[PDB]
């Protein structure tokens, strides 16, 4: 299980075709994507899910249904969301899509009739759903819980399996693969756990170092962190982290420190830095795309020594909050669930061209 | 009570003159028994007493003049090293007292609050 | 434990009615066990103590005197240079007790009431549900005390003694 | 009956006593200590020989609860059991007379 | 002339943010000029942390002068975002106050902190 | 054997003391 798709320096950045959609929600916090015929699904906190169909690279996605919660289901087994929903994903089969987020519920739906087909309970007032995970070709769903805890559900049986613990803030991003294997953040404890469930071992990787020796960097030739936003896993032995201070840690799983760290991507702006709001690896390959509420999706390739990345290219034409980064392929689309706000509710610096929707692009080769 | 490491020591002459004749060294003595750091203090009556037991006992004023040990001094012409040692532990509630005299050792039973010490470094607490 | 050398000895027995009124404990032998560990432990401090300076005896065994402090809580970040360690004190070693954190972080409302609910199979650390009020808390299980899935006020089941006024009113008011 | 979701760990097929073996892991949330015969009728529609061509045994449990550690065996027909497993065995899933002298 | 006098610098405030996080979740903390004023008014805060990237600054120009007059720590973060960030909470705190407890696990947390902003202070 | 006991045992026998020495050594220090 190692990676072995090459063809960054193919990618027709410069031509992209780039297009954007402007949707009837506000600030959605997950865009998740099906790939064997193809669709998408799209949660915001207007308490909404959305059903597409974008099998069609030449034109926009195709509104096909959608579901929306409300009031109407305050009792916890009601089978409708009456709180935000933080989350969205596809189930690898494309039977199930599951949704759940600030409610407790985690709440399952068939992808035929976007029939409520399980809400299942998280028993817990403080266990809200931060992010979902599939193991690839598995129906294995790793569940993030703002309690501390990792609950994880056979989708078949629709049942609970084991919870993971250890954390020591609310687990952010959580990313799997096809092995029984998943990583996972707290972003405040910064220390990064990857977690073998036969095993029955956990990694945990240390961050925040102190910019205090970067001082004396400073007299060789920054900013603090606090906060590693988003993780994406690459293959089974190595993985990328975004933190709050344009620092983009490249990981070796051998390694206790990052084998790689960047500095600002997105930027600045005594001094404010941008945020690492999306990160999407698509996996088994040397190239992965970060997106901000900077305006633009920086996209960078790995070096094939697994030592540092490279710069590929950016997409200007996303204003706004990205959110969630999907790729499709076949020729490439990427697909963004763009928002005004952050999916926690964070607040926005006055962020250049506020806007819901999804934003678009097709590299070819 | 308030109590805390390190430790707060009141040697006299009697006890120094016990220890130099059963050949026990005065703070090793106390912090392997204590187990944690001393503060070792001497006031300038026990040095005054020393002057008259000069010419016998030099080998102790030369063990006293050392630098690990701290000054302690009162400003007065006449106090001595019994009395002045009454009223400063009077005031206050973490002294201890590295003594073998029997006349300071019930004083030291009236008020509450002080360790008691022995023959070279047996320690004795409150 | 062991048993100390004076068996009255009375501003000693006022401290112990004052950490066992504070902690609420229920023996002194509970005390006595706090100080002969503590007892062994300030013994070997002193041997290292007595070694070389970057002696790797002193480097190896006396880090990892450290780091078992470290773990438990009563070491603190700026004082890790092996004289703190003798310069300690027995209420740290009382705070670590789970008996009194849970009580730190509120909701025991008692030092009573905290011990009353220990031996009731209540507040599990993890997946773990403890019946043992001497943990010496792991300082990152602290935020994961929480209650026991089962055992209310973590619900799931009111249990038979409210199903028996849960009887009494649905019966007698009923039928 | 919360959904067992077995799992078949280590699964090794031995040929020259015609059986796949394998370690059976059981979770059970809110369930305990379910039985030797269930095990046995819902393992049989996962590789579909027969219902005594399949033996388990052992179940050490996990301390506290939910989760059940046992092993088990699978043969690819009856006389494989009726010549090959330990004469209790068969005496414990009801398929053979207990001579007694 | 500087007004942004004193400014913790960088692991100092991010044990900051450690701290009203952890206080935050005790319930140690107090949300406003208005609340931080009055638990002044009271006695019954430890220290003050301020935001220095408020628009405007003078509505809480006169809580240092309050502290000074309280003999109370207090010390400027320049993000009223990441003030927020530490108090469990998605919007911009500008003022936090730690509140008195001696029934607190964390109080060696506030000890080492506020030795820290004696030493700044001086 | 006498019907005169009916004072604590233990842990609640430990309670009543602090309670008392509370009630005593606060208005002894003063």
């Amino acid at each position: 299980g190692r990676v072995f798709r090459y063809f960054g320096d193919k990618l027709l950045i410069s031509e992209a075709k780039q297009s954007f959609t402007r949707v009837g929600e506000n600030n959605l916090t997950c865009i998740s994507c099906f790939q064997p015929r193809l669709f998408a699904y799209t949660v915001s906190k207007d308490l909404q899910l959305t059903k597409y169909d974008i099998t069609d690279f030449s034109k926009r996605p195709k509104k096909l249904k959608y579901a929306k919660g409300g009031a109407k289901y305050i009792p916890n087994t009601t089978e409708g969301h009456y709180d935000e929903i933080l989350t969205v994903a596809a189930s690898p089969d494309g039977k199930y899509v599951v949704t759940g987020g600030r409610d407790r519920k985690l709440i399952v739906w068939s992808t035929e009739s976007l029939s409520p087909v399980k809400v299942i309970p998280t028993k817990d007032r403080r266990g809200e759903v931060l992010s979902l995970a599939f193991r690839k070709n598995s129906d294995q769903l790793y569940a993030s819980c703002a309690d501390f805890k990792i609950r994880t559900y056979s989708i078949n049986q629709f049942s609970q399996l084991e919870i993971l613990y250890g954390h020591h803030d609310i687990v952010e991003d959580i990313s799997a693969l096809a092995m029984e294997r998943c990583v996972t953040v707290g972003a405040r404890d910064r220390t990064a756990m990857l977690w073998k469930i036969p095993d029955e071992t956990r990694l945990t990787f240390r961050g925040g170092d102190e910019p205090q020796k970067l001082l004396r960097r400073w007299m060789k030739e920054f900013f603090c962190e606090g906060s590693i936003d988003v993780v994406s896993m690459v293959d089974d032995f190595h993985f990328i982290t975004g933190s709050d201070n344009g620092n983009i840690c490249l990981w070796s799983l051998a390694k206790k420190k990052p084998i790689f760290t960047e500095r600002i991507a997105h930027g600045i702006l005594l001094l404010q830095p941008f945020w690492i709001t999306s990160l999407y690896a698509i996996p088994y390959s040397n190239v992965f795309i970060s997106g901000s509420w900077s305006g633009s999706l920086k996209v960078w390739k790995i070096s094939d020594n697994l030592r540092s990345f490279e710069l590929l290219g950016e997409l200007s034409g996303a204003k706004g909050v990205v959110t969630k980064i999907q790729v499709v392929e076949s020729k490439f689309r990427i697909l963004a669930s763009i928002a005004k706000e952050h999916r926690l509710g964070r607040w926005i610096a006055n962020v250049s061209g506020a806007r819901n929707g999804i934003y678009s692009a097709v590299i070819d080769q | 009570q308030a109590i805390k490491p390190p430790y707060q020591v009141l040697i006299d002459t009697n006890f120094i003159n016990f220890s130099i004749q059963k050949k026990v060294d005065i703070v090793r003595g106390m912090m392997d028994c204590l187990l944690a750091k001393c503060n070792p203090l001497i006031t300038d009556c026990v040095m005054a007493e020393l002057e008259k037991l000069g010419p016998k006992y030099r080998i102790a004023l030369k063990l006293a003049r050392d630098p690990r040990i701290k000054r302690l001094s009162c400003s007065h012409k006449g106090t001595y090293a019994d009395d002045c040692l009454v009223h400063r532990v009077l005031q206050h509630k973490c002294y201890i007292v590295a003594t073998n005299d029997a006349g300071l050792k019930q004083r030291i039973r009236k008020i509450p609050g002080i360790p008691l010490m022995s023959v070279g470094g047996h320690a004795y607490v409150i | 434990y062991s048993t100390p050398k004076r068996p009255y000895e009375s501003s000693r027995l006022d401290a112990e009615l004052k950490l066992a009124g504070e902690f609420g404990l229920k023996n002194k032998k509970e005390i006595y066990r706090i100080s002969f560990q503590l007892s062994k432990i300030r013994r070997a401090a002193r041997d290292l103590l007595t070694r070389d300076e970057k002696d790797p005896k002193r480097l190896f065994e006396g880090n990892a005197l450290i780091r078992r402090l470290v773990r438990v809580g009563v070491l603190s970040e700026d004082k890790k240079k092996l004289d703190y360690v003798l310069a300690l004190k027995v209420e740290d070693f009382l705070e670590r007790r789970l008996q009194t954190q849970v009580y730190k972080l509120g909701l025991a409302k008692s030092v009573h009431h905290a011990r009353v609910l220990i031996t009731q199979r209540h507040i599990a650390v993890g997946k773990q549900i403890v019946n043992i009020p001497s943990f010496m808390v792991r300082l990152d299980s602290e935020k994961h005390i929480d209650f026991a899935p089962t055992s209310p006020f973590g619900g799931a089941r009111p249990g038979r003694v409210a199903r028996r006024n849960a009887a009494r009113k649905a019966e007698a008011s009923g039928e | 009956s919360d959904a067992v979701t077995i799992r078949t760990r280590k699964v090794i097929s031995n040929p020259l006593l015609a059986r796949k073996q394998f370690v059976v892991d059981v979770l059970h949330p809110n369930r305990a200590n379910v039985s030797k015969d269930e095990l046995r009728e819902k393992l049989a529609e996962v590789y579909k020989a027969e219902k005594d061509a399949v033996s388990v045994f052992g179940f050490r449990t996990q301390f506290g609860g939910g989760k059940s550690v046992g092993f088990g065996l699978v043969y690819n027909s009856v006389a494989e059991a009726k010549k090959f497993e330990p004469t209790y065995r068969l005496v414990r899933y009801g398929l053979a007379e207990k001579v007694e002298k | 002339n500087p007004k942004a006098f004193p400014l913790a610098d960088a692991a100092l405030t991010q044990q900051i943010l450690d701290v009203v996080q952890q206080a935050a979740n005790l319930r140690q903390l107090k949300k406003g000029a208005n609340e931080a004023t009055k638990t002044l008014n009271r006695g019954i805060s430890e220290f003050i942390i301020m935001a220095a990237d408020c628009e405007p600054i003078e509505i809480l120009l006169h809580l240092p002068l309050l502290c000074e007059d309280k003999n109370v720590p207090y010390v400027f973060v320049p993000s009223r975002v990441a003030l927020g960030r530490a108090c469990g909470v998605s919007r911009p705190v500008i003022a936090a106050s730690i509140t008195t407890n001696d029934a607190s696990a964390i109080k060696t947390q506030i000890y080492a902190v506020k030795d820290k902003i004696e030493t700044l202070l001086i | 054997k006498t019907e005169k006991p009916k004072k604590p045992k233990g842990r609640a026998y430990k309670r009543l003391l602090y309670t008392r020495r509370f009630v005593n050594v606060t208005l002894v220090n003063g």
